RNA sequence: UGGGCUACACACGUGCUACAAUGGGAAGUACAACGAGUCGCUAGACCGCGAGGUCAUGCAAAUCUCUUAAAGCUUCUCUCAGUUCGGAUUGCAGGCUGCAACUCGCCUGCAUGAAGCCGGAAUCGCUAGUAAUCGCGGAUCAGCACGCCGCGGUGAAUACGUUC
RNA sequence: GCGGUCGCCUCCUAAAAGGUAACGGAGGCGCCCAAAGGUUCCCUCAGAAUGGUUGGAAAUCAUUCGAAGAGUGUAAAGGCA
């Protein structure tokens, strides 16, 4: 649709951008700002020219595969070198500090009860 | 984080060590109890030991490694498993 | 056909240069496209194949022909016979428009298309490309597709050496690495 | 060729919206619009956003700005 | 000096937030009390989306400030969706305090949106301004609370009866 | 005596025709097929290398090599490209 995802057609634009990764709430307000587009207006009712100002929108920003590849590389970045942080994404540990011997649920997985 | 107005940090002794030996053709081990210290494209090169609690791991320094605390790189506790 | 206009055009007279041909009848040239889609989960659920025939049938504008399991297998659940894999055969005409709309439209579209591989050649002068996943294609809906599957697509050319079949295929558009 | 068992296949055009570079060929899919083409000819139109001359790699210029590395990352930052 | 007490296949206790419509979001609008403040409380103003930064005011205080409390009530939006519920985890970028935030602080913005659809055996508190539920202050304290002490707002159901 | 065997098919024994015994050495049969029969037309295998999404030794695909190293419903011998 968008960038490649079908956003909600019924709900209203903000959301159906927000399901947009990459897009949180603030970014789709702006982005409609930007537009001059009414938040409460449903995706379905958008016209093509709204669409296309959208596209132009989010095509100036970085969102999806982009944005999953950059993050990715900073953890794979970490992890290369070998910190402290590279070797908590290894072993799948807390990275900012948490306890572990309660909790920790998260990053650990599922409960191994031995 | 660090404010930004206060301007990176690193250990004097240290710093002092390492401007000394920058022109160095050879680095030689930096032995450091600073934890503290970040880390310095100029620091790129080196291989510095760093106190883990109970001795001086050395680990070597590169263009990715620069911008974080030195400690970091120096684990202070080992766990194997159960 | 406007890949075969430029093959005759262009590509042509620039490999027989190359090459030296004493005889316009040694060019090489695309013989066929053999589009091969490896299929097990038909022994799970013929369904699945069912559906990657539809969608094969689409993007290749041909009835595929539904291949066999030559050989009882157990250790794939298989049974001799069983309809399991399809391919289709593109020649002159279709083959032209398929291997062009592969080049200029289904590749690109490809995740983080960064090419395709350059060392993918039978030592013959016959490349083949496995694709990894569909809605590539522009048929493919992208979203009829329940389950995500690739291919092996076997360009087989006329050429007696990879080298030649890489300039034929460069010549006529293809990303290698 | 057999009858009525090949799914349908027409001649269709197709434009790099990106660049506009044009070129005619087969497809299963179906376009509502229709171009005309040289010879006077009309036949349904498939846009396309990314073709081979508007994909980076064709042209050989990538659009993409490889990052920063952290040195300049840091450099940056701290004005040194 | 540095490190640990912050580990972490798991087990348990005590709490915090949730699983949504008696709700969430946006806007408006109203009512407390207990206590703290000198290099500390800090008004107002400038910058900043925010955390806060800058200038700067009054107050050793029923005199100024912290401090216009939150539920509330009144409109708009969402429409039963693992969602506009959820806010775990994680990347980036900041703020502060401090010589110093990696081991190892809090807080904020962007980014992500985990488990979780009311909970087995059993088990906890409470008979009224109580339970339930909502904020506010403070002691420790450079920095740091979902804990503790205290305060105030709204405000029930039930007690047949002593067989176990 | 106990065990084994009793009819039929294949091989070795069997001494290059045929036949030829042993409680000699090995195996099979008491069916199956409505096509796995007839005919017309057409086709050639097993494996190996190389390349290739799921996919791995090995599923499917392609080129090459490959005279039988496959297949021939069912034992063996003979025979069949
Ligand atoms: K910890
Ligand atoms: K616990
Ligand atoms: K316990
Ligand atoms: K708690
Ligand atoms: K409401
Ligand atoms: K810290
Ligand atoms: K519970
Ligand atoms: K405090
Ligand atoms: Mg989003
Ligand atoms: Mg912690
Ligand atoms: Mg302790
Ligand atoms: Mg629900
Ligand atoms: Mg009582
Ligand atoms: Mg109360
Ligand atoms: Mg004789
Ligand atoms: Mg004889
Ligand atoms: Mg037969």
């Amino acid at each position: 649709r968008i960038a490649g995802v079908d956003i909600p057609r019924d709900k209203r634009v903000v959301v159906s951008l927000t399901y947009i990764y990459g897009i949180g709430n603030t970014t789709a307000k702006k982005v409609l700002a930007n537009v001059g587009v009414s938040e409460d207006v449903r995706v379905r009712d958008l016209t093509n020219e709204q669409t296309d100002a959208i596209r132009a929108e989010i095509d100036k920003l970085k969102v999806e595969g982009d944005l999953r590849r950059e993050v990715n590389l900073n953890i794979k970045r970490l992890m290369e070198i070998g910190s402290y942080r590279g070797i908590r994404h290894r072993r799948g540990l807390p990275t900012r500090g948490q306890n572990t011997k309660n909790n920790a649920r998260t990053r650990k997985g599922p409960t191994k009860t031995v | 984080g660090r404010s930004l107005k206060k301007g990176p940090f690193v250990d004097d002794h240290l710093m002092k060590k390492v401007e000394a030996q920058q022109g160095a053709e050879k680095k030689k081990v930096i032995k450091t109890w600073s934890r503290r210290s970040t880390i310095f494209p100029s620091f790129v090169g080196f291989t510095i030991a760093v106190y883990d609690g109970r001795k001086h791991v050395p680990v070597y320094i590169q263009e990715d490694m620069v911008g974080h605390k030195l400690g970091e790189f120096a684990p202070t506790r080992t766990y194997r498993g159960h | 056909n406007r890949l075969k206009e430029k093959y005759i055009k262009e590509v042509t007279p620039s490999l027989v240069e190359k090459f030296n041909y004493s005889s316009v009848m040694q060019t090489p040239k695309v013989d066929k496209i053999v589009i091969n889609m490896g299929v097990g989960d038909a022994v799970s659920n013929a369904k699945n194949l069912d559906k990657a025939v539809e969608e094969l049938a689409l993007i290749t504008g041909q009835k595929p022909l539904i291949t066999k399991a030559k050989k009882s297998i157990a250790g794939f659940r298989l049974r001799e016979g069983m309809p399991i894999g399809a391919k289709v055969t593109l020649r002159g005409e279709r083959m032209y428009e398929f291997l062009d709309k592969l080049v200029t439209v289904s590749l690109p579209r490809v995740r983080d298309f960064h090419g395709v591989s350059k060392k993918a050649f039978d030592g013959r002068g016959n490349y083949t490309l496995g694709i990894k996943e569909q809605l590539i294609f522009p048929e493919v809906d992208y979203d009829l597709v329940d389950k995500v599957r690739g291919m092996d697509i076997v360009i087989v050319t006329t050429a007696n050496t990879d080298e030649e079949s890489r300039e034929l295929l460069a010549q006529l558009g293809m990303p290698f690495q | 060729m057999k009858q009525d068992i090949h799914p349908n296949y027409q001649p269709v055009v197709f434009m790099d919206s990106t660049t506009g570079f044009k070129f005619l060929s087969g497809s299963t899919k179906g376009s509502s619009e229709t171009v005309e083409w040289e010879d006077g000819n009309t036949y349904p139109l498939l846009r396309v956003e990314v073709t081979s001359d508007s994909h980076p790699f064709y042209t050989g210029r990538q659009k993409f700005t490889q990052a920063d590395g952290r040195v300049d990352r840091f450099n940056k930052k701290y004005g040194l």
